[PDB]
RNA sequence: CUUGAGUCUCGUAGAGGGGGGUAGAAUUCCAGGUGUAGCGGUGAAAUGCGUAGAGAUCUGGAGGAAUACCGGUGGCGAAGGCGGCCCCCUGGACGAAGACUGACGCUCAGGUGCGAAAGCGUGGGGAGCAAACAGGAUUAGAUACCCUGGUAGUCCACGCCGUAAACGAUGUCGACUUGGAGGUUGUGCCCUUGAGGCGUGGCUUCCGGAGCUAACGCGUUAAGUCGACCGCCUGGGGAGUACGGCCGCAAGGUUAAAACUCAAAUGAAUUGACGGGGGC
């Protein structure tokens, strides 16, 4: 509901889903999610991302599709485990979080 | 005193916690760093930022026994982890290697129940 | 009697009951008509995970068709004695006297 | 459940011959000595209800085979609840 | 993809180290056939045997033990 | 009479059941060691908690609880259901092949059982969890949600209890009728032969023809065609209630009215509006 309270929440979520139930990684590293901005009523979820691939669009290109391609089966993942009526749209964005 | 010239430290990668802690070759861990021991507290002491500087805490008690080697382990999968990593690699103390090893059980202990909005 | 093979370990330094003590216990099987169709011994092999803090235990391995009754005393005695660190027995659809992956390398 | 060994003795006597196997008899001795092995089954295990769904489905079998037979021949009958020593 | 078949073992002997090993990950996980492509019975031939081997301390439960 | 039915022999898979073992993580605790200034909590704090040295790390132990990957439409089951390894006990399924029995059948009121979780009973047991209750964070209904705790309960054994949207919201059995793609597990043949080619069983899935259906759809695992038996309903509200019985120790369930009241209740689809939505 009120998003900036129930970010931190779906974080913790988002982080547990990507590091142990991945069968096409092509991060194959333990990429780690800076923040996420949900919309109001959380229709659209951002995820930005960042990649321990080196932290090169070369590599992270590879994953952030990779993160876009399988949403859907990911969607039923988080989608069945927070018992939300909203299943947050996935976006990806790797972060400038070095500067 | 006594150089041990190995370095091997402990972080504690959680999400609304960060610290790290040095530890000698043989266990018998030997000083520490806590991110929310430098005064930041709740979204500060989670802060990747936070999880960064705390690299100075955990080097100097590594620069009074002296220690070079890299040998440290990350427990939890903490926001922007890697970034704490590119932090000591940006240090420049030689790296060894970095053991992901955020504890997996066989579902035996029995979680408590989420909390909802 | 009915088919069985059995494996366990005694602790690599208690080796010098680790000879007799096989016969010793065949002396079940061969006291009770125990059909011992194969046995092997591998000796000290570096255990991939240490059990009990020890390593290198001296593997061995047994196959019967043995009764009902004889295995289980069998067992309690590795049950009840000590030197011997762990233990196993597993049923077979049938005997099985072929090299077996530890032998076969030699 | 059963040995082979034990059926083929149940099956030389009880049966006509080897071959004869479907003999109401030769059927209905079959399930009373099944019944009296899952009965040892029971005495320790109360619990193995699921066990016992199949005791039933036998006990009734041979209710079933017995009606049949009484319908038959009750001299066989007549003879075979006392060569099985049951309904005494 | 029909490889146990072309081994020819319907029934896989535990002891085989070597086959463990490659159907073992570093962390000691079991891959699944998703990938491998072996057929279901070996499939759960397999995840038996490793357990026993494990039990035997012939396979690591993982290295950090 | 032998195809229905069923037995024998040959297998064959399976988290089927019951029992007894046992392993490894994890978590808590406890032990130590080294090692501290915190710790964990929030949106922030509070709350918690630390120099008794906590927090962290190894090393150790104790306890209880559950069995990651594998693992999924994948099986097992009448269903509820079944998920670490071993052994003991034991149900059923299925294939193949042949024989034996010979209609030995189906349904089932009444019947007797079976039975998710919580709950009741006794005694157990006590990780972790968590109603109740408890400390901090409040007024649109804060009575709060959040964090911090936390008993029962949660486990065992034996008992009761007998209901769940126990749901395929699809009774049981049998027969008949277009397809295709799967899965699974049998097994025959024919290739050396994997693979491959012919098969042929079982079970399962997704489309889908005809057909059927208010529509939705269903669709050889029919809601198509049929058969046999059983079960049930007759506008909605009152109401699965008062009360009576029965059962239960209770809790309570089961059984089931009527009074009065109304012009609809209501299903599927369809077309639009809006919005506390977002794409272009
Ligand atoms: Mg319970
Ligand atoms: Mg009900
Ligand atoms: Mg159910």
């Amino acid at each position: 509901g009120r998003p900036q309270r129930v970010a931190q929440e779906m974080q913790k979520e988002i982080a547990l889903i990507l590091q142990r139930e991945i069968k096409d990684p092509r991060l194959g590293m333990m990429t780690t999610v800076s923040g996420v901005e949900m919309s109001r009523d959380l229709a659209y979820a951002k995820v930005y991302v960042t990649f321990l691939n080196d932290k090169d669009e070369d590599a992270v290109k590879a994953g952030i599709k990779a993160l876009q391609e399988a949403s859907g089966f990911i969607r039923s993942l988080l989608g069945k485990a927070m018992r939300l009526r909203i299943v947050p749209e996935l976006t990806f964005f790797y972060d400038n979080s070095l500067v | 005193r006594k150089q041990v010239s190995d370095g091997v430290a402990h972080i504690h990668a959680s999400f609304n916690n960060t610290i790290v802690t040095i530890t000698d070759r043989q266990g018998n861990a030997l000083g520490w760093a806590t991110a929310g021991g430098s005064g930041f507290r709740g979204s500060r002491k989670s802060t990747p930022f936070a999880a960064q500087v705390a690299a100075e805490r955990c080097a100097d008690a590594v620069k009074e026994y002296g220690i070079k080697n890299l040998e440290v382990m990350v427990k939890g999968p903490g926001p922007g982890r890697e970034s704490t990593i590119r932090a000591l690699n940006a240090a420049g103390f030689r790296i060894t290697n970095i053991t992901d090893v955020t504890p997996i059980p066989h579902n035996g202990c029995r979680p408590p129940k989420k909390r909802r909005v | 009697m009915r088919h069985y093979e059995i494996v366990f370990m005694v602790h690599p330094d208690q080796s010098e009951q680790v000879p007799g003590m096989i016969e010793r216990y065949t002396a079940a099987i061969t006291g009770a008509e125990g059909k011992i169709h194969r046995l092997e011994d591998w000796g000290r092999r570096q255990l991939a995970y240490p059990i009990n803090k020890l390593h290198k235990a001296h593997y061995v391995l047994m196959n019967v068709e043995a009764p009902q009754e004889v295995i289980d005393e069998l067992e309690t005695t590795f049950r009840f004695n000590d030197a011997v660190i762990r233990s196993m027995v597993m049923r077979t659809k049938h005997a099985v006297t072929e090299a077996s992956p530890m032998v076969k390398a030699k | 459940s059963l040995s082979t060994e034990a059926t083929a003795k149940i099956v030389s006597e009880f049966g006509r011959d080897a071959n004869d196997t479907g003999s109401t008899e030769v059927q209905v001795a079959l399930l009373t000595a099944q019944i009296n092995h899952l009965q040892g089954h029971f005495a320790e295990h109360k619990k193995d209800h699921h066990s016992r769904r199949g005791l039933l489905r036998m006990v009734s079998q041979r209710r079933k085979l017995l009606d049949y037979l009484k319908r038959k021949d009750v001299a066989r009958y007549t003879q075979l609840i006392e060569r099985l020593g049951l309904r005494r | 993809f029909c490889r146990f078949t072309a081994e020819g073992v319907q029934e896989i002997d535990y002891k085989d180290i070597a086959t463990l090993k490659n159907y073992i990950t570093e962390s000691g996980k079991i891959v699944p056939s998703r990938i491998t492509g072996t057929r279901a019975k070996y499939q759960r031939q397999l995840a038996r045997a490793i357990k026993r081997a494990r039990y035997l301390s012939l396979l690591p439960y993982t290295d950090r033990h």
